[PDB]
């Protein structure tokens, strides 16, 4: 899974869309895997049916956020032809976050996802271009 | 050897991953830890022994006697528990929530 | 170890069966004794970095 | 009492968002400021622009 | 209890924190560290109730499992390098595994869910114990191997240990609670201070034990298990009023208390270090603490909630429970940050 | 410094030392000497920065903000002894000892030479603020109040303090005058614009910018008189004084990281103004007639003209003093009727004539009266805004028009009109409220007279 | 006292911090390079000590 | 980080190379605000145990005032130090490697050409 | 807007998301099995991000 995650960033923005877009996705339906995991194991459901249905239901939903994130950060980057711009992927980030609020059938919850998985995409893009280390080796 | 201790790691890993995943017996989960337990003691000695480690021989006995003792505890706690509940079910421990 | 009342008072509780190549009953030297010496002979006095 | 209490404290309780409120608070917070951004902007860069062909004269100007 | 078991028993609760940090062997620290936990087990259980039966319980078998964790990161390292001590090269599993175990024995977030549970059932003083005593010992085995550890799984663990402890902080009303998530938050600075700088992580545990130490000491004063309990605190003790304001502040890590002392030279260091994304989050989840220990502070102290009618009997009566080491400890523990380069090394 | 510092820290043993019927009167008297003694960093006979220590320092633009301070402690002292008649001796020396330690955290504040030092002041003067309103606030939302402006405030200061703790690393002093010497232009890249941001919200929190503005009416209705007078008149110009001090390190990004706050800046002291016109509680008219004010501010330190610059300054010291003295009219209103309605007392000009007069006074340096110092500041915050962009001068025309307008509506509906005949618990006056009236404007018509001392850094 | 105490002590604070200023990253490179490579007095982490090796003979010639 | 330095006597308070330090002077601040922690300390254990603030316990705050006084005089000591010797270590590396702390030449304010960024 | 949305928009709305995931982070049960299983999910996932690092 190492080689995928940064075969994400072996290609520039606005070019391999589907490619992207399936990564994100992917790493949607892990993050949205280990959730469900904790929600089932933290929050027993009342039978394994309805377990397997909750975790179903949040990697569903984790994956369509995934897919809808890096589908709107391509399709916007080589649409608007600048790739290295935090901006695609504040859109992105905010697509997601209507994605969540369709999911969760609340638009304030549509709202809080745009504004801050936006402001966490554009940081995190900062990030990969200029450098930021998120856990950095000890150094002084 | 190192397929015997590979062996032993895993019995460790599998006491580990029962005692992680309760049942409705303490009992049991105390009879998980001293699987741990044993199986400390095995790959201790084993390694010792292999070692010719003749000034650390002393450890397995040591380890022994320490997890007895903390079994002991444990044993006693168990008890406490089947006195006040009439079982020792892990799932009438649950008041401290709240 | 976190704090040293056994190198201040200079007793030896625990420090003299810390390996196999330590003080042994009846001088039965352990497997790799001459390789653990030598490494420790090495690396004595370099700091861990260093050592390695 | 009560008049007050409903012009400053009551708002908020009794506050449900509709789609007409949220584009009334869209528009009444964000299209002045993006006018007001927009004229700004135009006249700061004809003017930075006039100066660096130097084609507008401060004959005077000296205290900005 | 007798006083010779008390002796007995008080004196292994103190040798086991003691044999670890004297001790350089891997097995010395792991047997200091079931001294600790065997000798404190029968003090959990003195009071005799179900809620102390089943903190006792959990207490048990998560510090159980983690020291048979513990053994088996010995035990390998024992066999890959034929030393009882993770000198330079021991395996990377053989490390997280021991800092997997530590963090379960300290009750940081993922492993934190026992700690508030724990924490509440028992009495104060023995919450105070806990929080306080029982934390040395690991983190003595963690601030021995600091070049060695990884400092990927500490950040992770550090900052979800934040986040969970200043949510839970402001959920609950418990005092014990409360205190264990702080605890837990507090622990997640140390932890995160940890891999870079371990003095200051000994800075922030000093900070926080000569702070919780009189948080403890008002509790047991009126045995206000609950915010209603310490709210009416004017009618029984109103002279502690401003303490308890400048503690929580000073837990809050408001300046000018010298509780900012400990969460500024972290960020700093870790700045130093370059991590400003963990930091800011750190931050953010330390205001989250101090916004619980501000509704604490209104609850107690700024604001007078309405009191009872034996409380008359109750200040008709006399007391000379409070200790003389609770002052000194509680301006210890507020006015000392002019002498932050003093406290620092 | 160290002479102004002191006596003030003294301050404290002989409240907490005073007979019960000897510390108002002991701590009032001595600490209006305190004020005369911050008199003296006045004598400013050369270009040079009085540089007393390597810790403390006096400048033409932090000394105005001393003296003020120093001035508004014993006026504070006097408008809290009125509501505080029927408390503990013990309550009162504490509330005496909250603002005395305002007062030397606020001095040691504006005097520090180092920005984390500043930062340390900064909320350690948070602390006695955030206590004083929660504790002798008298609606139950004071609670409420509190609580909004401390996270409005702590997050604004958390990116400052990340920020100041990468300036440091970076340039490795944090001195101003080395920062100042040493100033290294920016890159115009993404971490320079977020460090940029870092260290500007927490200024403009506490100023406070539009949309995170709504800390302050509450905190205001619900804060006591020494509360208002603390905010609106030392903690507004204390976030200005940061970003006075931190702006020099952020060239030249910040001529298009302006733009937004600049825009905000504008709309917002219309649409207080707007609210001041529909506003029907007193201190909320005036708590947003400040914030209109210090989006005044905010216009001209971030258009970093150094006539702007001038007029910020002017409009500082000017709008502490009138806000202050606004605050007390409202207070002695309250004190009379026991509430806050704008409407409910009408022909307050009948049975107090001098008090409608200090009100009158106090108006019309609200509504920018030449030659008075408001004035100064906003003509010089105009003319500056003007040479930035030509189309400024409508939004600041719509400003001074509902500016003027709810001031006479302050005016008319508060003074002017028949008698409330039913308020028959109305006492005449309190010599010590009309000297407070006094005391709060004296001082503006000497700024008045001599403007030169307000001037600020840049001339 | 006059403006030249003013502007000398102004001169000599200014000289105090530059020190320091300079101190500073001078401890934050010392430290960057010692923790990269120690080779000076600090970041000496620990190793295991000789004068615990038995050196007598023993009973097995090959050691 | 500074625990594995050459001559590191274990757990040894105030070494004696530490008496090549002048001590401090005895009336400074960080003493003088021990003796104030330590009469506040007094002061506020009389309030807690409900006693006269300052007109009791007097032996109880000479005794806070002296204790807080005499620690923080060693420790002070202690600090002075250990900062004095991380001074010295830090001062015999950089002389011990030259060649990674180079003396840069500095140009004056007439070669340079820092860009001039108008505000108007 | 200010008695409004602004207040929908910074404050209430920061009250209610870390309302919402304390309620959410602290519905615990109080099962030590629940516990001891979220706690093999930990030790489970750690491995995880040990073989992903390295
Ligand atoms: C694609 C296929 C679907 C297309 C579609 O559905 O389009 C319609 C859909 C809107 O749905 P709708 O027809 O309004 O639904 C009404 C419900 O059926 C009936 O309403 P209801 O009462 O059942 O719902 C309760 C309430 C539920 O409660 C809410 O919606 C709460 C309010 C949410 C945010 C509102 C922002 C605007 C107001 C700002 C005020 C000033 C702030 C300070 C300045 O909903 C509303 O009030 C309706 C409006 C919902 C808007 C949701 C916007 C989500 C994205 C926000 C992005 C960030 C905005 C700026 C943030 C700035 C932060 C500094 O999208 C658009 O119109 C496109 C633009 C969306 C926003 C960009
Ligand atoms: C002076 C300031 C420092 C005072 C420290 C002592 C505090 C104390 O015990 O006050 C009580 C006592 C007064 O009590 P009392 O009226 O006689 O009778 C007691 C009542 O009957 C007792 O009645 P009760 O207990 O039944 O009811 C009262 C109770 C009812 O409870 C309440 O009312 C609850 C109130 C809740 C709201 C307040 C929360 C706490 C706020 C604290 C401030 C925080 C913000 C400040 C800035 C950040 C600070 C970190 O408590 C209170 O009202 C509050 C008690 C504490 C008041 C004094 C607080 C002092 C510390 C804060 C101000 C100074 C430091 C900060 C500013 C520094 C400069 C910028 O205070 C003093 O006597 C003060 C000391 C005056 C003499 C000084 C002599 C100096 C001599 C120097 C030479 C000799 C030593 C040489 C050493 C060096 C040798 C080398
Ligand atoms: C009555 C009470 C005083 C009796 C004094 C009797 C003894 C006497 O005459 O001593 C002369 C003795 C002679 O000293 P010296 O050798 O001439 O050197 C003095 C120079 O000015 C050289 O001194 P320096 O200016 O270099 O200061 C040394 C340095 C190191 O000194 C310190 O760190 C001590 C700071 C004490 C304050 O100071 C600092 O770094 C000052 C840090 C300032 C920021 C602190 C921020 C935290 C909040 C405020 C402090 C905490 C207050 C309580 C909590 C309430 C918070 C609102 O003078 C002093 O001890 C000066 C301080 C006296 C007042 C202490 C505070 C009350
Ligand atoms: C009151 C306002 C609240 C909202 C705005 C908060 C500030 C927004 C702008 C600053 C970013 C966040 C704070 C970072 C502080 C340090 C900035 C800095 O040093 O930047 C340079 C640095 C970069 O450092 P650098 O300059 O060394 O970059 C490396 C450059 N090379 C490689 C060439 C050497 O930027 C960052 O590190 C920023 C990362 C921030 C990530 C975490 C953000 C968390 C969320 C923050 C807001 C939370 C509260 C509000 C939530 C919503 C409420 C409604
Ligand atoms: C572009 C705007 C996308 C907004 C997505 C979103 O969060 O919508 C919230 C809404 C909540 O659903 P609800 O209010 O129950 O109404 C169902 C009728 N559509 O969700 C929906 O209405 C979901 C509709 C299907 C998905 C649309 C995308
Ligand atoms: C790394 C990535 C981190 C991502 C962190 C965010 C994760 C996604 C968002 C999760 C939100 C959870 C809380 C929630 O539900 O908030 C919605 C809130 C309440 O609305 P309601 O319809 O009641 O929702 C049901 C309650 N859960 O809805 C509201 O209160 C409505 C608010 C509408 C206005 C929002 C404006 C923007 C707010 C932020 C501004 C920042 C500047
Ligand atoms: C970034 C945030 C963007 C938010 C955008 C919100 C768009 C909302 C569109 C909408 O639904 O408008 C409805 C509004 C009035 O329609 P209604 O809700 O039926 O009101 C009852 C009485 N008029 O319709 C109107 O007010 C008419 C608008 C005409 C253009
Ligand atoms: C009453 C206190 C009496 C103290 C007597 C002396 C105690 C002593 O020996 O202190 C030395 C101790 C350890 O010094 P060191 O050799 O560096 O040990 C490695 C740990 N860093 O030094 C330290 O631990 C330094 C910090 C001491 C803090 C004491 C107050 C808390
Ligand atoms: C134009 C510029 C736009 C950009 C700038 C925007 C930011 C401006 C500054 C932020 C201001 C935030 C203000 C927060 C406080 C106001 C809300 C409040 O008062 O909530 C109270 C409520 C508890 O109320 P309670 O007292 O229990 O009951 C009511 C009466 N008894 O409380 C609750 O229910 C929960 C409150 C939780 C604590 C809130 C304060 C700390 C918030 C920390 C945020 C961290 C953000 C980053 C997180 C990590 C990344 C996702």
């Amino acid at each position: 899974v190492k080689r995928f995650f940064e075969s994400y960033h072996e290609v520039p923005d606005g070019t391999q869309c589907h490619r992207k877009t399936y990564i994100t996705t992917a790493l949607g339906g892990i993050c949205g895997i280990i959730g469900s995991a904790y929600s089932v194991s933290l929050n027993p459901a009342d039978s394994t049916l309805e377990a397997v249905a909750r975790v179903g239901r949040y990697t569903f939903t984790a994956a369509a956020i995934g897919a809808m994130f890096g589908l709107t950060t391509c399709v916007s980057a080589q649409v608007r032809e600048k790739p290295d711009d935090p901006l695609n992927y504040f859109i992105g980030g905010c697509a997601g976050g209507l994605t969540l609020g369709a999911r969760t059938h609340s638009y304030g919850t549509a709202a809080m996802g745009c504004v801050y998985m936006g402001t966490a995409a554009a940081l995190f893009k900062i990030g990969k271009l200029e450098g930021w280390e998120l856990f950095p080796t000890p150094k002084v | 050897m190192p397929s015997t201790f590979f062996n032993l790691t895993m019995a460790f890993s599998l006491s580990l991953l029962g005692t992680l995943m309760f049942r409705s017996h303490l009992m049991s989960t105390l009879l998980c830890l001293e699987g741990m337990v044993l199986s400390l003691f095995i790959m201790t000695s084993v390694t010792s022994l292999n070692s010719n480690s003749m000034s650390s021989m002393p450890i397995p006995i040591t380890i022994l006697v320490f997890a007895a003792c903390e079994a002991a505890v444990g044993l006693a706690l168990l008890v406490k528990v089947s006195n006040t509940y009439g079982t020792d079910y892990v799932q009438n421990l649950n008041l401290l929530q709240c | 170890p976190f704090l040293d009342i056994q190198k201040k008072l200079g007793i030896s509780l625990d420090r003299h069966f810390m390996f196999l190549s330590a003080e042994q009953p009846y001088k039965n030297a352990a497997r790799c004794h001459a390789f653990e010496k030598e490494w420790i002979e090495c690396a004595h006095g370099i700091g861990g970095t260093r050592a390695k | 009492i009560r008049w007050t209490y409903a012009r400053s404290a009551n708002i908020y309780p009794n506050f449900r968002p509709t789609p007409k409120n949220s584009l009334l608070g869209a528009v009444a917070g964000f299209g002045p400021l993006i006018f007001w951004y927009y004229v700004f902007k135009t006249d700061r860069d004809r003017k930075e622009r006039l100066i660096q062909e130097g084609k507008l004269d401060r004959k005077f100007n000296i205290s900005y | 209890m007798n006083p010779i078991t008390l002796a007995i028993i008080y004196f292994t609760i103190f040798l086991g924190p003691v044999i670890t940090m004297s001790s350089t062997n891997l097995m010395l620290m792991w047997v200091g560290l079931e001294f600790s936990l065997l000798a404190i087990i029968p003090m959990l259980i003195n009071k005799k109730n179900p809620r102390s039966t089943e903190a006792a319980t959990k207490y048990f078998v998560t510090q159980a499992t983690a020291s048979m964790i513990i053994l088996l990161a010995i035990v390998l390292n024992y066999k890959q390098l034929g030393t009882w001590m993770f000198q330079q090269q021991t395996n990377g599993l053989i490390l997280n595994m021991t800092l997997m175990a530590l963090s379960m024995k300290l009750g940081l977030a993922p492993f934190h869910f026992w700690l508030p549970e724990v924490t509440q059932g028992i009495p104060l003083h023995m919450g105070l114990i806990l929080l306080t005593w029982q934390k040395i010992a690991p983190l003595s085995i963690l601030i021995q191997i600091y070049p060695l550890l990884n400092s990927t799984i500490i950040l992770m663990l550090a900052i979800t240990s934040i986040f969970m402890g200043a949510w839970g902080g402001l959920n609950q009303t418990q005092m014990r609670k409360i205190m264990a998530y702080s605890s837990i938050a507090h622990m997640g600075w140390m932890l995160a201070i940890l891999p870079y700088n371990p003095s200051l992580t000994l800075l922030n545990l000093m900070i926080y034990i000569i702070l919780t130490a009189p948080m403890f000491m008002a509790l047991m004063l009126n045995n206000s298990m609950t915010i209603n309990s310490i709210s009416l605190l004017w009618n029984k003790t109103p002279a502690m009023l401003t303490m308890i304001s400048l503690m929580l502040l000073s837990l809050g890590g408001l300046p000018p208390l010298t509780g900012f002392l400990p969460k500024w030279i972290i960020i700093t260091e870790l700045m130093k270090n370059n991590c400003l994304i963990m930091a800011t989050l750190m931050a953010m989840m330390a205001l989250l603490n101090l916004f619980f220990y501000t509704r604490l502070i209104y609850s107690t102290s700024l604001t007078m909630f309405p009191t009872n009618n034996n409380s008359k009997m109750m200040t008709h009566q006399t007391k000379t429970k409070p200790n003389l080491m609770f002052s000194t400890l509680a301006i210890m523990s507020t006015m000392t940050l002019p002498l932050a380069p003093q406290l620092i090394t | 410094m160290l002479k102004i510092i002191l006596p003030s820290l003294m301050l404290l043993p002989l409240t907490w030392l005073s007979s019960p019927k000897k510390t108002w009167t002991n701590v009032t008297s001595y600490s209006f000497l305190i004020s005369l003694t911050s008199l003296t960093l006045l004598w400013q006979t050369d270009e040079n920065y009085k540089n007393f220590s390597n810790m403390f320092s006096s400048d033409p633009l932090s000394t105005p903000l001393i003296i003020l301070t120093a001035w508004l402690l014993p006026l504070m002292l006097m408008a809290s002894q009125n509501h505080l008649k029927k408390d503990n001796n013990v309550l009162q020396k504490l509330y005496i000892s909250m603002l005395i330690s305002l007062q030397i955290l606020l001095i040691m504040t504006f005097s520090a030479t180092e920005l984390i030092m500043f930062y340390i002041l900064f909320e350690a003067t948070l602390i006695p603020t955030l206590i004083i309103i929660t504790r002798w606030g008298n609606q139950t939302e004071r609670l409420n109040a509190g609580i909004y402006f401390l996270f409005y405030t702590l997050i604004g200061s958390i990116p400052l303090l990340i920020a100041l703790i990468l300036i440091q690393n970076h340039v490795g002093t944090l001195n101003l005058m080395i920062l100042s010497f040493t100033t290294h232009t920016l890159d115009a890249s993404w971490s320079n614009n977020l460090l940029w941001l870092a260290c500007m919200m927490a200024f403009l929190i506490k100023m406070p910018l539009y949309g995170v503005h709504l800390w302050l009416p509450k905190a205001h209705v619900e804060a006591p008189i020494a509360g208002s007078m603390i905010l609106a008149a030392i903690l507004l110009k204390l976030g200005s004084y940061g970003m006075i001090r931190i702006s020099i390190i952020l060239d030249p990004l910040t001529k298009y990281m302006a733009y937004p706050f600049i825009l905000l800046s504008l709309w917002g002291m219309i649409m207080t103004s707007s609210i001041c016109l529909r506003q029907t509680d007193l201190k909320s008219l005036i708590a947003y007639s400040s914030v209109s004010h210090m989006a005044l501010v905010i216009a001209s330190i971030m258009i970093q003209t150094p006539w702007s610059f001038m007029g910020a300054t002017m409009l500082m010291i000017a709008h502490g003093l009138t806000s202050s003295l606004l605050f007390c009219l409202a207070n002695s209103n309250y004190e009379r009727i026991h509430s806050r309605t704008m409407i409910m007392a009408r022909g307050l000009q009948m049975v107090f004539p001098l008090m409608a007069t200090w009100w009158l006074m106090a108006s019309l340096a609200n509504l920018a009266l030449p030659p008075s110092i408001n004035l100064m500041g906003e003509l010089f915050i105009t003319m500056s805004l003007f040479s930035w962009s030509n189309f400024t001068i409508i939004l600041m025309g719509i400003n001074i028009i509902i500016t003027g307008m709810y001031s006479m509506y302050m005016i008319i509906t508060t003074q002017r009109g028949k008698l409330t005949n039913h308020m028959i618990n109305l006492q005449p006056s309190h010599t010590r409220e009309l000297t407070l009236m006094a005391l709060h404007m004296i001082p503006l018509i000497l700024l008045t007279t001599s403007p030169k001392l307000i001037t600020g850094l840049t001339m | 006292d006059g403006p030249e105490k003013n502007y000398e002590k102004t001169l000599a604070i200014l000289q105090i911090e530059s020190e320091k200023a300079e101190l500073r990253l001078k401890e934050q490179e010392v430290r960057r390079l010692m923790r990269a490579r120690g080779d000076g007095p600090w970041y000496q982490f620990p190793t295991p000590e000789k004068e615990f090796i038995d050196h007598s003979p023993k009973a097995t010639p090959d050691n | 980080m500074m625990n594995g330095r050459p001559g590191h006597e274990p757990l040894k308070f105030l070494p004696d190379e530490a008496r090549s330090l002048p001590p401090p002077k005895l009336n400074d601040p960080r003493l003088v605000y021990m003796g104030l922690l330590g009469y506040c300390t007094g002061l506020m254990d009389n309030m807690l145990r409900m006693r006269p603030v300052m007109r009791a316990g007097l032996h109880r705050q000479l005794l806070f005032v002296t204790s807080f006084v005499f620690a923080g005089y060693f420790y002070l000591k202690r600090q002075n130090y250990l900062y004095a010797v991380k001074d010295h270590d830090m001062f015999g590396y950089i002389k011990l490697h030259p060649e990674d702390f180079p003396e840069k030449e500095k140009k004056t304010y007439a070669e340079i050409l820092e860009p001039f960024h108008p505000v108007r | 807007l200010d008695l409004i949305w602004l207040e929908k928009t910074i404050p209430k709305s920061t009250s209610t998301l870390h309302t919402n995931m304390t309620t959410l982070t602290t519905n615990q049960k109080g099962l030590i099995k629940l516990y001891f299983m979220s706690f093999l999910i930990n030790i489970i996932l750690i491995i995880i991000l040990y073989s992903i690092n390295l």
